[PDB]
C-alpha cells in the first residue's frame, strides 16, 4: 500500500503519544 | 565472527539507505500533485 495514509499518523502526533503513555500507565500498574 | 557481521552490515546499511532515498522522493511526489 502507498504512503497516502502514513501522513495522518504524523498529522495525529500527540494522539499517538497519549495512547502509548496510557498503555505504560496500565503496564507498570500491572507490575 | 568478523566476516558475517560486516556482510550483514553493508546489506543492512543499504536497505535502510534505500528507504531514505525512496522516502525523500515519494513524499516529494505525494506532496502538491
Amino acid at each position: 500500500d502507498l504512503i497516502d495514509l502514513l501522513v495522518q499518523l504524523w498529522r495525529g502526533k500527540m494522539t499517538i503519544i497519549i495512547s502509548v503513555i496510557v498503555a505504560i500507565a496500565l503496564a507498570i500498574g500491572y507490575l | 565472527k568478523k566476516a558475517i557481521t560486516l556482510i550483514l552490515a553493508v546489506l543492512l546499511g543499504g536497505m535502510v539507505g534505500a528507504g531514505i532515498v525512496l522516502g525523500r522522493n515519494a513524499l516529494r511526489n505525494y506532496n502538491a500533485k
